[PDB]
C-alpha cells in the first residue's frame, strides 16, 4: 500500500474518489483511496438529498464514490467533505482522472517486489506533463520526456519500458 | 383574547353587524346544525374580511381570532364554528408565507390580498356544497346485496350515502329512530329509503340489541369529532356502539371534514347538551314534572377505540390517521380560540 | 358485449356470499388479440399456471417485460410517443388480468408507471423517452423492492434472538430471505413450517431452510394450537397492508396471527412499502381472489397425482360448491410490528407511509 | 481545557434540583461545544459520541438521558452547512443548542399546562411513583383552585410514593398511600389514572417505573381513562414485541438452585436488598392500554402519530 499523489493531503475545493466505510448517528465515515485510505467524515445533510419518510438505504457500503474537500487539519488528521455540492460533470472529470492514477499505481504494485518510484519517476513525470497518464503513453512514441529521470537502479527501470507494452 | 378587548360591543355593530347578528342566532339556536353553522360562519367571516382595514398581516390573525373566541363562546358544542375559523387562520399564513416568499423569489407588504382570503374563503364554501356528492360515491366499496344495515337517526350524509348504492344493488337497512330528538327526520328518512327500493325496517331506540345479532355492518352519522377521535354525535348512538362491539360488528361513521375538530374533550359534562324535557314526558303530568328530575340530552360520545372505519370527503381513513388530516388543515396554534 | 357482460357481473349478486367474486379466469392464448407481446403472453401463462409465484417476483417480471414492450413500441409518425402509449399498455393489461386479477404489487407499478408517463417531457423524442422511463422502472425495481427488501430483512433478523422458535406459513420469498440471512449472520434459532392446503406451498419453504441447514418443523394447519405451544414468534411476509393497519395476506394468515396472539405471541409483518394499498376492508370477502374448486378434490397428500376423490362431480350436483379463497385479512389488533423499510412501524401507520410518498407534487 | 464532563453534569443537578438528568445533559454539551474549539467538522461531532457516550456510561447506561442525547446530536446536526467562515458552524451550532434547551426546560410546564384541564371538580386521581411531569399537572390544577383526592403507590422498590405524596401534601392536596398490591381494590373509586413515563416508544409504548403496567391493565378492566404524561426528549428509537423485550443492566428473575441442606401486619417482613436487586426496575405498556399522551407536543393518543413526531425528532 502507497500514497498516490505527491501532496500528502487533497486541498480544499479539490475532488476525490473515496470508498464509504460505516454510517453512523452523525454521518458517514468514508476512506479516500487517492490518499492512502486516509479516513474522512461526510456530514448526514450534506449527503445526497434523500426521498423516504427514513433512509437507512445504504446501499453505498463498500462503495466508490466522488466527493469535494471543505476542510482539512492535517495536525489532527481530520477531513471534512461534501458529496452534494459535487457538479454532474467534474464528476466525470474525477473519474476519468481517477482511474488513469488507480492503473499507474496497478502497475508499480506488479513492481512491487513503492513510495520510492514515486519519489524517482511518477509524480515529477507528472510534474511535468501536469499528469502521469497524460503523458505516459508518449514514453513508447518518445525518450526526451525522461529529461532528468534517476531510478534507484535500471535493473527494473528498463523492464517498465517493456511493461508500457501491456497497456 | 376575545374580541371585546379590542373593540367596543357598540362599534362591532357598526364594523362587523353580521358579527354581532350571528352570535344573537348562535346563542338562541337560530342557527343550529354544524352545517347551517358552518356555511353561516364562513359567509359572515367573507364581509369581515370584506370590511376590516389594516396594514400588517399581524393585524388580522390577531383579529380574526379574536372575533372567533367570542363567536365561539355564542355556543362552543356547535363545533363547526371555530374549524371554519381554525382553518381560515390558516388560508392567510399559508397565502402569506407562499407570496411573502414568492416576492423574495422574484428579487435579483402589499395587505391587498384580501379578495384572494375571499377567493379562498368561497372555495371552502364551496367544498361545503360538494360534501356528499363527494362521500356518495365510497358507498359501493362497502354496501353488498343482501346485507343488513344498521343506522340511527336523521342524517342526509348517510342517508345520501346509502341511496347511491341502492341506485344499482338491492339490500336491507334497519333504523332506530333516535328518541327522543331524532325522531321526526329519521322516520321520514326510512320512508325515503323505502322509495329507492331498500328493504328498510323502522325499530324502537330498545330494540338494537335484539336485531345486531345478524347485522352485517352499523352506519353512523355525528355532530362533531373531537381531538381524540372521539365522537360527539345525536342522543342514543352508544347503544348502537356498544351493542356492535358486543357482536364484533363493524361500526363505520360516515361525516364530513368540517365536524372534525381538534379541542380535546377533557371533561364531557361541559359537552352535552340537554334539551327541554316536554320531549319526554309531557308537561301534563304536573305531579311527576314536581317531584322528579327530567332530562333529555341531544348528544352522545362515544369513544374512538369504537369506530372501525371513518368515511370522509377525503376517503377511508382509520380513526388512529385523523391527526395527519387535522395537522393538514389547521394549525395547533389555533387550538383554543 | 362488455356492457353484457357488465349485465351478468350485475346479477352476480345473488344469496351466496362469494356472487361477486369474479371467477371469469383466462387459461390458454385462445383468439388473443393480436396486440399481444410475446413477452406479455409468456408471463399471462405464468400468472395463471404457477403457483409459487410470489408477489414480488411478478411486479419485476411485469416490468422486466414491460422494458421489453416499450422498447419495442412504435409511435405512428402522426403523434407523439406519450399521447397513445397508456392506450397500447391499457390493451396489455387488460390481457393480463384476464389472467389472474391483478396482485396489489402489481397494480400499483400499473398506476406509477401510467403516471410517469403523463408528466414525461413532451419536447423530448422517442428514444429521448424510451430511454428514460426505462431507468425509473430499474429505479423502481431499485429502491422500491429490492433495496427495501434488504433493509427488510436486516432490520427483522435484528429483533431475532437466540435460542427463538420462529414460525413462517406458507413460503414468502422475503421471510426465506429473512431465516436464511439469521442463520449466515450466527443467530442460534428454529423454525417451525405451518402448511395448509390444497397447494401445499409450505414444503418449498420446508425445501429451502432445510438445504441452508435450519432445524425446521412441519405441520398442517390443523395443529397450530398444538404447535404454537413451542414458538415464542410469528414472521409473516403479507400480499399487501391496508391503510387500516390490517394485513392481507394467503388464507391462513388470519388463524396465524389470532392463535399466536390467544398464546402471547408476536406476529411481526414484513412487507414492504409498494405494497400499502388506500383501501380498506371490513371483511375478508368483498375484496379477493379465487382458485379453482377442483384443486381440492383430489384429497391426496398431492395435486398433482390425480386420484380422485367423491366430490369430482361438484360442478354437476345442486346444492354443493367447493371453494378456495385466497386471501383474508388480519385486524390490526392481531399483527403487533410491520416491517417497512422505513424501520418498524406499527401497521396502523400505513397510510401516512402512503401520504408520504404522495409528496411527489 | 475542561476534560472531565460528568461533573459539570453533576454541577448543575446540585444547582437547581428541579431539572432532571436529561436536561443537564444537554446544559453540559452546551458548554462542551462553547469551551470547545475545534477546526473540523468531523473533530465537533467527533467530541460529540465521546461527550454522549460518556455521560451515557457515566450513568447506569439510563434511558430518559441517552434519549435527551441522541435528539440533541439529531438537532443540531440537521441544517448543519459550512459556508465561507468556519465560525458559522460552531455559532450556529451551540446556538441552536440553547435553543434546543429553551425548549427542554419549558416542556414541563408547557405539559402542565394542557395536562390540568383533565383533573376536574371533585374528581379523584391515581399516580405510581413520583413523577415531576405528574406533580405539575395536579399543582397547576390545584393551585388554580379546584378539589380533588389523590391516591398514590407505596412504589416498589424505588419507594417513590413515599415521596409524592410528600409533595402533593405541601401543597394541600389528600394523599392516601395505596400498597403496591392493593391498586384493584382502589379502581373503582378513582375517576381518572395519571402516570408519568421514563421513556417512550416507537410503537407507543411506556416504559416507566415498574409498577405501571401493573395499574395501567386495571384502569382497563375498569373502564377508566388511563393518561401518561412524557416529554419529548424521552421518545427512544427501540421497539419491544412483548411487556418484557426491553435491555437489563443486570440479569434479572434468576432462580435459586439448592441442594439437600436442611439448615395481620409484619411490616419488618420483606425481601433483602439482594432479592430486590433480582427484581425488575423497569416495565413497560403496551399503548392499546393508554388512552392519551401528554407531551409538550400536545396531548397524542393515535399510537400511530407517536411514531411521525417520533419520526420527526430522530433526522
Amino acid at each position: 500500500h502507497c500514497r498516490f499523489y505527491e501532496n500528502k493531503y487533497p486541498e480544499i475545493d479539490d475532488i476525490v474518489m473515496v470508498n464509504v466505510q460505516q454510517i453512523a448517528e452523525m454521518g458517514a465515515y468514508v476512506k479516500l483511496l487517492e490518499y492512502d485510505n486516509i479516513e474522512g467524515m461526510i456530514l448526514l445533510s450534506e449527503l445526497s438529498r434523500r426521498r423516504i419518510r427514513s433512509i437507512q438505504k445504504l446501499i453505498r457500503v463498500g462503495k466508490n464514490d466522488v466527493a469535494v474537500v471543505l476542510r482539512v487539519d492535517k495536525e489532527k488528521g481530520y477531513i471534512d467533505l461534501s458529496k452534494r455540492r459535487v457538479s454532474s460533470e467534474d464528476i466525470i472529470k474525477c473519474e476519468e482522472k481517477y482511474q488513469k492514477s488507480k492503473t499507474v499505481h496497478s502497475i508499480l504494485r506488479y513492481c512491487a517486489e513503492l513510495e520510492e518510484l514515486y519519489k524517482t519517476i511518477a509524480w515529477p513525470l507528472s510534474r511535468k506533463f501536469g499528469h502521469a497518464y497524460e503523458a505516459f503513453k508518449l514514453s513508447i512514441i518518445d525518450e526526451t520526456v525522461w529529461e532528468g529521470i534517476e531510478p534507484p537502479s535500471k535493473d527494473v527501470l528498463d523492464e517498465l519500458k517493456n511493461y508500457i507494452s501491456k497497456r | 383574547g376575545p374580541i371585546s378587548e379590542f373593540m367596543s360591543t357598540i362599534n362591532v355593530e357598526h364594523t362587523y353587524p353580521a358579527v354581532s347578528s350571528l352570535i344573537a342566532d348562535l346563542k338562541s339556536r337560530k342557527v343550529q346544525g354544524p352545517f347551517a353553522v358552518a356555511v353561516e360562519t364562513a359567509l359572515v367571516m367573507r364581509q369581515v374580511i370584506s370590511q376590516t382595514r389594516w396594514s400588517t398581516v399581524d393585524q388580522l390573525i390577531d383579529t380574526v381570532r379574536a372575533v372567533g373566541s367570542t363567536l365561539v363562546k355564542a355556543q362552543p358544542t356547535e363545533f363547526s364554528c371555530g374549524n371554519i375559523i381554525r382553518r381560515i387562520l390558516r388560508l392567510i399564513r399559508e397565502e402569506y408565507q407562499e407570496l411573502l416568499k414568492t416576492a423574495d423569489e422574484n428579487e435579483k407588504g402589499g395587505m391587498d390580498m384580501r379578495a384572494v382570503i375571499i377567493s379562498g374563503i368561497q372555495d371552502v364554501i364551496d367544498e361545503l356544497d360538494k360534501i356528499n356528492t363527494d362521500i356518495e360515491v365510497q358507498s359501493m366499496d362497502h354496501l353488498h346485496s343482501n346485507e343488513i344495515i344498521l343506522t340511527q337517526g336523521c342524517s342526509k350524509t348517510v342517508e345520501a350515502f346509502l341511496r347511491f348504492a341502492a341506485k344499482k344493488r338491492k339490500f336491507s337497512v334497519i333504523v332506530a329512530e333516535g328518541f327522543p330528538n331524532n325522531q321526526k327526520g329519521s322516520h321520514a328518512m326510512a320512508k325515503r329509503l323505502a322509495q329507492a327500493g331498500i328493504d328498510t325496517t323502522v325499530i324502537s331506540d330498545a330494540t338494537i340489541f335484539a336485531i345486531m345479532s345478524r347485522v352485517n355492518k352499523v352506519i353512523l352519522g355525528t355532530h362533531a369529532i373531537l381531538g381524540n377521535g372521539g365522537l360527539v354525535t345525536y342522543s342514543g348512538a352508544q347503544l348502537v356502539a356498544q351493542a356492535a362491539r358486543h357482536h364484533a360488528t363493524p361500526v363505520v361513521v360516515c361525516s364530513g371534514i368540517y365536524k372534525l375538530s381538534p379541542v380535546y374533550p377533557y371533561d364531557l359534562e361541559s359537552i352535552i347538551q340537554l334539551s327541554s324535557p316536554d320531549k319526554i314526558m309531557s308537561f301534563n303530568e304536573g305531579d311527576l314534572i314536581s317531584r322528579a328530575e327530567i332530562l333529555n340530552p341531544y348528544y352522545d360520545y362515544i369513544p374512538p377505540d369504537l369506530v372501525d372505519l371513518f368515511i370522509t370527503n377525503l376517503g377511508g381513513y382509520p380513526p388512529s390517521y385523523l391527526y395527519r388530516i387535522m395537522n393538514d388543515t389547521y394549525d395547533a396554534s389555533d387550538t383554543i380560540l | 358485449d362488455a356492457n353484457l357482460q357488465e349485465k351478468k357481473i350485475f346479477e352476480e349478486k345473488q344469496v351466496s356470499i362469494f356472487s361477486h367474486l369474479d371467477w371469469r379466469r383466462r387459461r390458454t392464448t385462445e383468439n388473443i388479440p393480436k396486440d399481444i407481446h410475446p413477452a406479455v403472453i409468456r408471463l399471462g401463462l405464468k400468472l395463471a399456471n404457477y403457483k409459487i409465484f410470489g408477489s414480488n417476483q411478478r411486479c419485476i417480471d411485469l416490468l422486466k417485460t414491460f422494458k421489453i414492450v416499450i422498447q419495442d413500441y412504435q409511435t405512428p409518425y402522426g403523434t407523439t410517443l406519450s399521447r397513445h402509449l397508456t392506450t397500447h399498455i391499457n390493451s396489455q393489461i387488460a390481457y393480463l388480468v384476464s389472467t389472474r386479477p391483478l396482485s396489489i404489487s402489481m397494480g400499483n407499478a400499473i398506476r406509477f408507471l401510467k403516471l410517469e408517463i403523463s408528466v414525461l417531457d413532451i419536447d423530448l423524442t422517442d428514444d429521448e423517452g424510451k430511454e428514460l422511463l426505462l431507468e425509473k422502472i430499474d429505479s423502481y425495481i431499485r429502491d422500491r423492492i429490492i433495496i427495501a427488501g434488504q433493509v427488510i430483512v436486516q432490520a427483522a433478523t435484528e429483533k431475532i434472538q437466540d435460542g427463538d422458535v420462529i414460525l413462517t406459513y406458507l413460503h414468502s420469498s422475503t421471510v426465506n430471505d429473512v431465516l436464511i440471512h439469521a442463520k449466515n449472520v450466527g443467530k442460534k434459532f428454529r423454525v417451525v413450517v405451518v402448511d395448509s392446503r390444497p397447494e401445499f406451498e409450505g414444503r418449498v419453504c420446508l425445501k429451502l431452510l432445510t438445504e441452508h441447514g435450519i432445524e425446521c418443523t412441519y405441520v398442517m394447519i390443523s395443529a397450530l394450537s398444538y404447535i404454537m405451544q413451542e414458538v415464542t414468534k410469528i414472521f409473516l411476509g403479507g400480499h399487501a397492508m391496508l391503510s387500516n393497519g390490517a394485513l392481507y395476506s394467503r388464507a391462513g394468515t388470519s388463524l396465524i396471527s389470532l392463535l399466536g396472539h390467544e398464546s402471547n405471541v408476536p406476529v411481526i409483518a414484513c412487507c414492504e412499502s409498494y405494497k400499502f394499498t388506500e383501501r380498506i376492508q371490513l371483511d375478508s370477502l368483498v375484496y379477493n381472489e379465487l382458485a379453482p374448486g377442483d384443486q381440492l378434490v383430489n384429497m391426496g397428500v398431492d395435486d398433482f397425482e390425480e386420484k380422485p376423490g367423491v366430490l369430482a362431480n361438484w360442478k354437476s350436483v345442486k346444492n354443493l360448491k367447493l371453494l378456495s379463497l385466497k386471501y383474508d385479512v388480519t385486524p390490526p389488533r392481531l399483527i403487533t410490528v410491520c416491517v417497512c423499510e422505513m424501520g418498524l412501524l406499527p401497521s396502523t401507520s400505513v397510510p401516512a407511509i402512503i401520504n408520504e410518498f404522495k409528496q411527489v407534487y | 481545557g475542561e476534560f472531565d464532563i460528568v461533573q459539570v453534569y453533576k454541577k448543575f443537578l446540585q444547582d437547581d434540583p428541579e431539572i432532571t438528568m436529561p436536561v443537564a445533559a444537554i446544559e453540559a454539551l452546551v458548554q462542551l461545544l462553547s469551551r470547545s474549539q475545534a477546526k473540523t467538522i468531523s473533530e465537533f461531532m467527533d467530541i460529540l459520541q465521546n461527550g454522549s457516550n460518556t455521560l451515557k456510561e457515566g450513568v447506569q447506561n439510563n434511558i430518559s438521558l441517552s434519549a435527551g442525547c441522541d435528539i440533541f446530536q439529531r438537532f443540531v446536526t440537521r441544517s448543519l452547512h459550512d459556508v465561507g467562515d468556519f465560525e458559522q458552524c460552531k455559532r450556529h451550532l451551540v446556538e441552536n443548542g440553547k435553543l434546543f434547551i429553551q425548549r427542554a426546560r419549558a416542556c414541563r410546564q408547557r405539559i402542565a399546562h394542557l395536562g390540568y384541564p383533565l383533573i376536574r371538580d371533585g374528581s379523584v386521581i391515581l399516580t405510581h411513583g413520583f413523577s415531576r411531569g405528574v406533580a405539575a399537572v395536579l399543582l397547576a390544577a390545584a393551585k388554580r383552585h379546584v378539589r380533588f383526592k389523590v391516591f398514590v403507590t407505596e412504589s416498589r422498590p424505588s419507594g417513590s410514593g413515599c415521596l409524592m405524596t410528600r409533595t402533593l401534601k405541601n401543597a394541600c392536596i389528600p394523599t392516601c398511600m395505596v400498597l403496591d398490591s392493593a391498586v384493584s381494590f382502589t379502581m373503582n373509586r378513582v375517576d381518572l389514572v395519571l402516570v408519568g413515563a421514563e421513556g417512550v416508544v416507537e410503537n407507543g409504548g411506556l416504559i416507566n417505573q415498574i409498577g405501571t403496567f401493573q395499574l395501567a391493565v386495571f384502569a382497563k378492566h375498569a373502564h377508566k381513562p388511563f393518561y401518561a404524561v412524557a416529554e419529548s426528549h424521552k421518545f427512544v428509537r427501540m421497539f419491544p414485541l412483548s411487556q418484557y423485550d426491553i435491555p437489563f443492566s443486570r440479569p434479572i428473575l434468576e432462580f435459586d438452585d439448592p441442594s439437600p441442606e436442611t439448615v395481620a401486619i409484619h411490616n419488618e417482613l420483606i425481601m433483602n436488598e439482594e432479592q430486590i436487586r433480582n427484581n425488575p426496575t423497569l416495565d413497560v405498556t403496551p399503548p392499546e392500554f393508554v388512552s392519551g399522551l401528554i407531551t409538550d407536543l400536545g396531548i397524542i393518543d393515535s399510537k400511530s402519530g407517536v411514531s411521525e413526531e417520533l419520526i420527526k425528532l430522530y433526522l
